[PDB]
RNA sequence: GAACGAAAGUCGGAGGUUCGAAGACGAUCAGAUACCGUCGUAGUUCCGACCAUAAACGAUGCCGACCGGCGAUGCGGCGGCGUUAUUCCCAUGACCCGCCGGGCAGCUUCCGGGAAACCAAAGUCUUUGGGUUCCGGGGGGAGUAUGGUUGCAAAGCUGAAAC
RNA sequence: UUUUUUUUUUUUUUUU
C-alpha cells in the first residue's frame, strides 16, 4: 500500500518543475533540501514526499517524464527542433517511377526530363 | 422494440430453413438461429500424449484428430456460458479475436 | 390467464352451450 | 495566374518525397484530384491540382492582417515535428501533443484561444477539431488523402499523409508560398532553410548513428 | 405507373432543391412541362433550361437557381371558379404577395394573378413559392 | 457597478465600442457567449417572465430528488426574444441561472405586412412553423387589427416580441410548456431563415469586426 | 477550524432549531481564524534564476 | 423590404450563401466568411484588397464546400483560365 | 368471384422405424395428475377427399419518380495481348482488376424524417394533394350473445348491445 | 433439485 496520494504526487512535480539545481540522487539529503524551499506542515508528509520525489530521481535520469519535461530537454528538444543536414531532400534529377507517371508528365505542360518505366501485373491489394 | 435488426436468425431472403435438432437439450433450433461452434479436438489431452508418444511402435506418426460439428441451441448456450451477454453498442459487433 | 388459453375457455364453453342448444332445439 | 506556375526544381522535390500517388482507396469528393488508377490499387495524384491548392492555402492564411490568430493542429505524430516548426516560421499558435476537447467552447478554460483560421493534418486523425470548427464559426484548411473524407474541411491538398517526407513538404512550400505573398523573396531567386527539419525524425538510430558514422 | 407527370416533375427539382444541386434532370416533356417551366422562368425562379431532343419524348434539363422551397402539383386538379382563388390563396400560397399558381384558362397556361387579369380561370396545375 | 470581466476578444470589442449594434453580430452569427453583452445592447429587453417552474425527480436510493427546472423568456417590444431553460436543484437558483440562458438565445424577430403597404410593420412577413417535440406551431399572419389569437403561453411569447397580430394553430401535445414554449421559439427564429422574393440580390459582404478592427484588435490583444 | 452553534427559534408553526457551522479561513495572522494553516492545503515557493554566468 | 412610402424599416440583410443561394441564420453558428487575397501582376504581391465567399452550413456539413471554392474561384477565374 | 395455403386435426386406403398427446407406471415434493424416468395408443409416413387458421412477421399494402457514399456478393453481358489447363494458334474453363443491369443483404452519414428506439426508407408532411386497395378510433365486456352463411365434424367468414 | 406466499385509506407546492 504505497499507492501515495495526488497532493504526493501534485508537490512532487512542482518540486521537480522549480528548484532541480538543488535535488539529487540522494534521499538523506533532499529530506532536508525539501524543508527549505518548500512548506510541509505534517512530519509524516515530509518523509512521503522525500522518498517519492528520490525515487522519481532515477527516472528523470533515466528516461522522459511527461508531466514536464527539464530545461535541459526543453531547448535540448529544440535542438531535435533544428537539426539541419542538407544532402537527402532529393533523390537523383533523373527519376523513373512509373508508366503512368510517364502519362501524366508528358501530357501535363513540362520538359520531361526524367524517364520513367517500371511494369507489373495488376493482381494488387 | 427490436433488440436487433436480425431478429436473431439470419433468414433474409428466404422464408424457411430446416430446424436442427439441438445437442443438449435437444429443442428444434433452425440452424441460422442456432449458436454453432466447429472443435478440433485432439483424441488424447496434450498432457496425456506424451504417455502415449512414449509407448508406441511408430516415431510418433500417430497422431489423430476428433472432428465434431457441435451444434448448440440459445437456451443451453448462455446456460452451458459461451455466449456472454455484451452492451447496446457491442451487440453490433461482429468476430472474435 | 393467456388469451391463448383465454381463449381456449370460451371455446370449451361455447361448445357445451351449442349441445345444449340443439338438445333442445 | 501563370507566374507563380510551377517548375522543374518543384517538381523534383514533389517527386523525391513520394507524395504524387496516394491510397489505395478514396472519398468520392476526391474525383476531380485524381489522374489514373494504377497496379497495386495505388492512385495517381495529378500535382496541378495539389499546386491548385496550394495557391489557394498560401492565399487564405495571408489575408488577415494579424498572423498570430492561426491555430494549427496535428494530433498524429508525424507532423508534430512539422507543425511546431512550421509555426516558428510565419505567424502560428502551435497547438501539438493532445488537443483537449474544448479548447474553443468553453470561456472558463484557462488555455482558451479563438483563432480566425485553423490549419489540420490529417482529417481522419483530426475528427475533434473539425467537429469544433463549426461551433466558433471558423474556416478549416487540411492537407486530404484520399481515403480522407471532406467534413468541415475547407481548402482540401490531395497528397499522402501516412509518409514521414511526404506531409513535411507540404508544409515547406506553404510557408514559402505564404512568405512569398508577404514580400519577403521572389520566386526567380533560391531560398535559405532547407526542409529536413520541416518533414520528420524517426527515433535516431539513423540520426545518432549518421552523426556517429560523420565523426 | 407513370401517371399525371406534372407531379413527376416537381418531386424532381422539389428533391434537388432542397438537397441543394445546381442542375436537374425530368426524363418526360410535355407541353405542359414546357409552358408551366415558362411560367417559373418568367418570373425568375429558376435560370435557364435546355430540352435533350429524343426522337420520342424528350427530357429536361434546368439550371437552378436555389430559390424555390416547395414546387408542387394539386393532384386531381380542382376546377376553379372565379371568386374562390382568394380561398386557394389563403390555403395554398405562405404570405399575402409571394408565390404563385398556375392555372390551365381557355386561352392557355397562365399565372395567378395573371387569370384574373384575364377573367377567365380554369383548371389548376399546382403552385410554389 | 462592477468591472465588465471581459473575456473572449467579441465581448472585448464592445468595451473598445467598436461594435455599434446588436445587429452587428447578427450579421455574422458569431456566438454570443456572456450576459452582459446584450444587456449592455438592450435596455430594452428588462421585460422578462419566469413561465413555468417544475420539480422533476430523480429517484435516487435514499429519497428522491427534487430539483427544480425553471423557464424564462426575455423579450424586446422591438423583436428581441430569447427562451431558456434552466434546471439546478433550488427555485432561486434555477431562474436566476435561467436568465443567462435565455440571454443567450436572444434571436432577432422579423416583423412584416398583412399585404397592404402603407408602413408600420406588423405581423409575421409568411406562414411559419417550427417543431421542437411533437408540436407544430404555425404561425399565419393576420390583418391589422387582429390580436394574436393563441394559446395563452405564446401569446405571451409573441407579446415580448412585438407582433401586433397574428394567427396561431398547434397540433400536439400542447399539455408541455417544455415544448411548446420551445417549439413557438423555434419558429420565431425561422422568421430570417426563411426565403423571400424580395432578397434576389447579389450582396454586397460588408468586412468583419474582427476584419475592420484589427488593428484595433491588435493594441487590445495586447 | 469549523465554530459550531445551535440554537432555539419559537415560531407560529411550532419549533425549530437553526445550526449554523461556518469554517474560518487561515491566514497565517489574524482574527480571521485559526493560525494553523490546512493540512490537505500544502503551498509553494517562487524560482529566483534571473541573472548570470562564469565570468 | 419596402413599403408603398419606400420605407426602410428592415433590420439587416442576412448573408446569403455563396453556393445554396441560402439565407444564413443568426443563429447558425456553422456559417463561415472566407476571404481569398488578391496577388498583384508580373511581380506576385499583395494587393491590399481581396474577395470574400460566404458559405451556409448544410453544404459546409456534407462535403460540398470544397467543390464551391474551387468552382467559386473559377467563377471569379482565379485559379484558372 | 376464384385458385394456392406450414404444422394441427377429420374421412376412407397401404404399413407401423424412431419420436410420441392422451393412457399406465417410478421418483421429486406438503401436494404432481408437472418438469425428470420407463412402456406406450392416436398421430407422425405414403395415396386420393376435407378443413383455411399462425408471431402465415419486414409484426413495415403494391406499382412508379427522385434524393449520399463505400465494401462485397449471387445470376447474366461487355472489356482488361498478367498467369494457368487440351496440343499450341483456335475457342471456353480457373482466378485477377473492372464498368453495366436488376437481387438478397450490409457499413457509415445531421439528406431529412422519428414521441423515441430507429429508418435510405418509417425521407421528399402544417413549405400538408403520384395513382390505388384493405382497414384502426380509450381500455373491458368480445370476435362473446344472436342472426344468416359455409364445414362430415373440429371450426371458419360476417358481427352487436346492455352494463 | 425446492427457494411457495403477506390484507389498506394513506404522495401539497409560489417566490426576490
Ligand atoms: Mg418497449
Ligand atoms: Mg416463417
Ligand atoms: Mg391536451
Ligand atoms: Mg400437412
Ligand atoms: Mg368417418
Ligand atoms: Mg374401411
Ligand atoms: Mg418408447
Ligand atoms: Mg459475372
Ligand atoms: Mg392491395
Ligand atoms: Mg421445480
Ligand atoms: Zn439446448
Amino acid at each position: 500500500g504505497r499507492v501515495r496520494t495526488k497532493t504526493v504526487k501534485k508537490a512532487a512535480r512542482v518540486i521537480i518543475e522549480k528548484y532541480y539545481t538543488r535535488l539529487g540522487n540522494d534521499f538523506h539529503t533532499n529530506k532536508r533540501v525539501c524543508e527549505e524551499i518548500a512548506i510541509i506542515p505534517s512530519k509524516k508528509l515530509r518523509n512521503k514526499i522525500a522518498g517519492y520525489v528520490t525515487h522519481l530521481m532515477k527516472r528523470i535520469q533515466r528516461g522522459p517524464v511527461r508531466g514536464i519535461s527539464i530545461k535541459l530537454q526543453e531547448e535540448e528538444r529544440e535542438r531535435r527542433d533544428n537539426y539541419v543536414p542538407e544532402v537527402s531532400a532529393l533523390d537523383q534529377e533523373i527519376i523513373e517511377v512509373d508508366p503512368d507517371t510517364k502519362e501524366m508528365l508528358k501530357l501535363l505542360d513540362f520538359g520531361s526530363l526524367s524517364n520513367l518505366q517500371v511494369t507489373q501485373p495488376t493482381v494488387g491489394m | 422494440t427490436k433488440k436487433r435488426r436480425n431478429n436473431g436468425r439470419a433468414k433474409k431472403g428466404r422464408g424457411h430453413v430446416q430446424p436442427i435438432r439441438c445437442t443438449n437439450c435437444a429443442r428444434c433450433v433452425p440452424k441460422d438461429k442456432a449458436i454453432k461452434k466447429f472443435v478440433i479436438r485432439n483424441i488424447v489431452e496434450a498432457a496425456a500424449v506424451r504417455d502415449i508418444s512414449e509407448a508406441s511402435v511408430f516415431d510418433a506418426y500417430v497422431l489423430p484428430k476428433l472432428y465434431v460439428k457441435l451444434h448448440y441451441c440459445v437456451s443451453c448456450a448462455i446456460h452451458s456460458k459461451v455466449v456472454r451477454n455484451r452492451s447496446r453498442e457491442a451487440r453490433k459487433d461482429r468476430t472474435p479475436p | 390467464m393467456r388469451a391463448k388459453w383465454r381463449k381456449k375457455r370460451m371455446r370449451r364453453l361455447k361448445r357445451k352451450r351449442r349441445k345444449m342448444r340443439q338438445r333442445s332445439k | 495566374l501563370d507566374v507563380l506556375q510551377m517548375k522543374e526544381e518543384d517538381v523534383l522535390k514533389f517527386l523525391a518525397a513520394g507524395t504524387h500517388l496516394g491510397g489505395t482507396n478514396l472519398d468520392f469528393q476526391m474525383e476531380q484530384y485524381i489522374y489514373k488508377r494504377k497496379s497495386d490499387g495505388i492512385y495517381i495524384i495529378n500535382l496541378k491540382r495539389t499546386w491548385e491548392k496550394l495557391l489557394l492555402a498560401a492565399r487564405a492564411i495571408v489575408a488577415i492582417e494579424n498572423p498570430a490568430d492561426v491555430s494549427v493542429i496535428s494530433s498524429r505524430n508525424t507532423g508534430q515535428r512539422a507543425v511546431l516548426k512550421f509555426a516558428a516560421a510565419t505567424g502560428a499558435t502551435p497547438i501539438a501533443g493532445r488537443f483537449t476537447p474544448g479548447t474553443f467552447t468553453n470561456q472558463i478554460q484557462a488555455a482558451f484561444r479563438e483563432p480566425r483560421l485553423l490549419v489540420v493534418t490529417d482529417p481522419r486523425a483530426d475528427h475533434q477539431p473539425l467537429t469544433e470548427a463549426s461551433y466558433v464559426n471558423l474556416p478549416t484548411i487540411a492537407l486530404c488523402n484520399t481515403d480522407s473524407p471532406l467534413r468541415y474541411v475547407d481548402i482540401a491538398i490531395p497528397c499522402n499523409n501516412k509518409g514521414a517526407h511526404s506531409v513535411g513538404l507540404m508544409w515547406w512550400m506553404l510557408a514559402r508560398e505564404v512568405l512569398r505573398m508577404r514580400g519577403t523573396i521572389s520566386r526567380e531567386h533560391p531560398w535559405e532553410v532547407m526542409p529536413d527539419l520541416y518533414f520528420y525524425r524517426d527515433p535516431e538510430e539513423i540520426e545518432k548513428e549518421e552523426q556517429a558514422a560523420a565523426e | 405507373v407513370r401517371m399525371n407527370v406534372l407531379a413527376d416533375a416537381l418531386k424532381s427539382i422539389n428533391n434537388a432543391e432542397k438537397r441543394g444541386k445546381r442542375q436537374v434532370l425530368i426524363r418526360p416533356c410535355s407541353k405542359v412541362i414546357v409552358r408551366f417551366l415558362t411560367v417559373m422562368m418568367k418570373h425568375g425562379y429558376i435560370g435557364e433550361f435546355e430540352i435533350i431532343d429524343d426522337h420520342r419524348a424528350g427530357k429536361i434539363v434546368v439550371n437552378l437557381t436555389g430559390r424555390l422551397n416547395k414546387c408542387g402539383v394539386i393532384s386531381p386538379r380542382f376546377d376553379v371558379q372565379l371568386k374562390d382563388l382568394e380561398k386557394w390563396q389563403n390555403n395554398l400560397l405562405p404570405s399575402r404577395q409571394f408565390g404563385f399558381i398556375v392555372l390551365t384558362t381557355s386561352a392557355g397556361i397562365m399565372d395567378h394573378e395573371e387569370a384574373r387579369r384575364k377573367h377567365t380561370g380554369g383548371k389548376i396545375l399546382g403552385f410554389f413559392f | 457597478d462592477k468591472e465588465w470581466m471581459p473575456v473572449t476578444k467579441l465581448g472585448r470589442l464592445v468595451k473598445d465600442m467598436k461594435i455599434k449594434s446588436l445587429e452587428e453580430i447578427y450579421l455574422f452569427s458569431l456566438p454570443i457567449k456572456e450576459s452582459e453583452i446584450i444587456d449592455f445592447f438592450l435596455g430594452a429587453s428588462l421585460k422578462d417572465e419566469v413561465l413555468k417552474i417544475m420539480p422533476v425527480q430523480k429517484q435516487t436510493r435514499a429519497g428522491q430528488r427534487t430539483r427544480f427546472k425553471a423557464f424564462v423568456a426575455i423579450g424586446d417590444y422591438n423583436g428581441h426574444v430569447g427562451l431558456g431553460v434552466k434546471c439546478s436543484k433550488e427555485v432561486a437558483t434555477a431562474i436566476r441561472g435561467a436568465i443567462i440562458l435565455a440571454k443567450l438565445s436572444i434571436v432577432p424577430v422579423r416583423r412584416g405586412y398583412w399585404g397592404n403597404k402603407i408602413g408600420k410593420p406588423h405581423t409575421v412577413p409568411c406562414k411559419v412553423t417550427g417543431r421542437c417535440g411533437s408540436v407544430l406551431v404555425r404561425l399565419i399572419p393576420a390583418p391589422r387589427g387582429t390580436g394574436i389569437v393563441s394559446a395563452p403561453v405564446p401569446k405571451k411569447l409573441l407579446m415580448m416580441a412585438g407582433i401586433d397580430d397574428c394567427y396561431t394553430s398547434a397540433r400536439g401535445c400542447t399539455a408541455t410548456l417544455g415544448n411548446f414554449a420551445k417549439a413557438t421559439f423555434d419558429a420565431i427564429s425561422k422568421t430570417y431563415s426563411y426565403l423571400t422574393p424580395d432578397l434576389w440580390k447579389e450582396t454586397v459582404f460588408t468586412k468583419s469586426p474582427y476584419q475592420e478592427f484589427t488593428d484595433h484588435l491588435v493594441k487590445t490583444h495586447t | 477550524y469549523v465554530d459550531t452553534a445551535v440554537r432555539h427559534v419559537l415560531l407560529r408553526q411550532g419549533v425549530l432549531g437553526i445550526k449554523v457551522k461556518i469554517m474560518l479561513p487561515w491566514d497565517p495572522t489574524g482574527k480571521i481564524g485559526p493560525k494553523k494553516p490546512l493540512p490537505d492545503h500544502v503551498s509553494i515557493v517562487e524560482p529566483k534564476d534571473e541573472i548570470l554566468p562564469t565570468t | 423590404m419596402q413599403n408603398d412610402a419606400g420605407e426602410f424599416v428592415d433590420l439587416y440583410v442576412p448573408r446569403k450563401c455563396s453556393a445554396s443561394n441560402r439565407i444564413i441564420g443568426a443563429k447558425d453558428h456553422a456559417s463561415i466568411q472566407m476571404n481569398v487575397a488578391e496577388v498583384d501582376k508580373v511581380t506576385g504581391r499583395f494587393n491590399g484588397q481581396f474577395k470574400t465567399y460566404a458559405i451556409c452550413g448544410a453544404i459546409r456539413r456534407m462535403g460540398e464546400s470544397d467543390d464551391s471554392i474551387l468552382r467559386l474561384a473559377k467563377a471569379d477565374g482565379i485559379v484558372s483560365k
